C-alpha cells in the first residue's frame, strides 16, 4: 500500500492489459489525498478510459441487438436485461470516477493545466453517462457534462497556448459532446475548426514533449470535421 | 468512418 | 437457468466480447449433464479459449518483464508477485475446464469426433498448466498433457481423414507441445511435416463446408515447420 | 514470427 509501489504495479498492469487492476491501484493512489503527478494523473486516466471503454463498446453492441429484435419477445427481453446489466456496470464506473474527481482531484488542482484536465474528465464521464441516460435524468446529466466542459474551455482559452495537448483534447471532446449529445452539428464544427486553425497558425510553440500528442489531436479534429460535413 | 474522441 | 436461454445469453456475451460471461453460461449448460450439440461445444470452447488466452497473454508480458529486470531488485520482485497472481487465475481457469472435461464432456462423448475434440482440449489445457508449472508438479502435468494428446492422436488417425480440421488442429497443437513443452524440435517437425504431407496426399477427402479450416491449419503447420527449421 | 497453435 505504498504509493511508489502502487504506481509501479499500475504500470505493470497497463503492460499486461489488465485495466481493472490498473484502475484499482491508481484509485488507491488518489485516495491517499495528495495531488497527482502528471504521470500518476495520466495512468489514472488511461486505466479508467479502458475500464469504461470496454463497457461502452459492449453496451453499443447489445443495445443495437435489442432494437432489431422487435416481435421476438423472449429474445428481446433477454437482450434488454443484458443491456441493463452492462449499463449498471457502466454507471458504477462513471460514478466511481466522478466521485474521485469531486473529492480529491478537482479540489487539489493547484495549476490551471491540472484544473482543465480534471474538468475535462468530469465532462467526459458525465458524457458517458449521458450516452446511456434515458427519461428523467438525461437533461440533468447533459447539463452537468456541458457545465464542466464549458468551465474547462474558458480556463484553457485564458491560460493555455492553442497548441497545448490538453487544450486541444478538450476542444476535441467538447466538439464531440456538441455533435453526439446536443445534436448540434453546426456548433460542433465551429468549435473543432477554430481549435484546429488556431493551432495550425502556431506550430513553432510546440515542444518535443508535446508535438506528437498535439498533432494527433489536430488530425482527429480534422477527421471529425470532414465526416460531420459530408 | 466514425466520430472520434480524445485517445491517450 | 433454462438451457436454451443460457445458450442465447452466451451468444450475446460473445457479441459483447464479454468472455467471462460467455464461459459462465456455457459452464452452466455443461453442468446440466447432457451431451453438448456441436454448436454448444464450439461456444464452450471459444469462451474458455478467450478467458484463458487473456491470462496467458498477460503472463507472457509480465514474465518477460521479470526476465528483463534482472539486477533491478524491487521491480523484479514486484513482477514476480504479479506473475504469481496471474498464474493463480490461470490455474483456476484450467482446473475448471479440466473438471468439466472429466465430469461431463469426455464421458458423454458418443462419437469418435467429439472424443478426439475433447481429448485434444484436455491436452491443450494441461499444456497451458505446463506453461506455468515449476518444480515438483511439472512432470506430472506434462505427462497428463502428453497422454491426452496421444490418445486423441491415435483415435483421429484411425477414424478421421488426414484433411479433417479437428485431426489437423490436433497435429498442430501436439507438435507445439513437443516443441515448446518437451523441448523436442525434431519430434515437433516430424509430427507437423507428416500431418501436412498426409493431408496433401489425400486432398480428395476435403469437404467443401470445412475446406477453408483445413487449408488454414495446413498453412500454420508449414509456418511452424519453416520457423523451427530455419 | 512466432510459433502458432490452433486458432479459433
Amino acid at each position: 500500500m505504498d504509493k511508489n509501489e502502487l504506481v509501479q504495479k499500475a504500470k505493470l498492469a497497463e503492460q499486461a492489459e489488465r485495466y481493472d487492476d490498473m484502475a484499482a491501484c491508481m484509485k488507491s493512489v488518489t485516495e491517499q489525498g495528495a495531488e497527482l503527478s502528471n504521470e500518476e494523473r495520466n495512468l489514472l486516466s488511461v486505466a479508467y478510459k479502458n475500464v469504461v471503454g470496454a463497457r461502452r463498446s459492449s453496451w453499443r453492441v447489445v443495445s443495437s441487438i435489442e432494437q432489431k429484435t422487435e416481435g421476438a419477445e423472449k429474445k428481446q427481453q433477454m437482450a434488454r436485461e443484458y443491456r441493463e446489466k452492462i449499463e449498471t456496470e457502466l454507471r458504477d464506473i462513471c460514478n466511481d470516477v466522478l466521485s474521485l474527481l469531486e473529492k480529491f482531484l478537482i479540489p487539489n488542482a493547484s495549476q490551471a493545466e491540472s484544473k482543465v484536465f480534471y474538468l475535462k474528465m468530469k465532462g467526459d464521464y458525465y458524457r458517458y453517462l449521458a450516452e446511456v441516460a434515458a427519461g428523467d435524468d438525461k437533461k440533468g446529466i447533459v447539463d452537468q457534462s456541458q457545465q464542466a466542459y464549458q468551465e474547462a474551455f474558458e480556463i484553457s482559452k485564458k491560460e493555455m497556448q492553442p497548441t497545448h495537448p490538453i487544450r486541444l483534447g478538450l476542444a476535441l471532446n467538447f466538439s464531440v459532446f456538441y455533435y453526439e449529445i446536443l445534436n448540434s452539428p453546426e456548433k460542433a464544427c465551429s468549435l473543432a475548426k477554430t481549435a484546429f486553425d488556431e493551432a495550425i497558425a502556431e506550430l513553432d510553440t510546440l515542444s518535443e514533449e508535446s508535438y506528437k500528442d498535439s498533432t494527433l489531436i489536430m488530425q482527429l479534429l480534422r477527421d471529425n470535421l470532414t465526416l460531420w460535413t459530408s | 468512418k466514425r466520430t472520434a474522441s480524445n485517445p491517450k
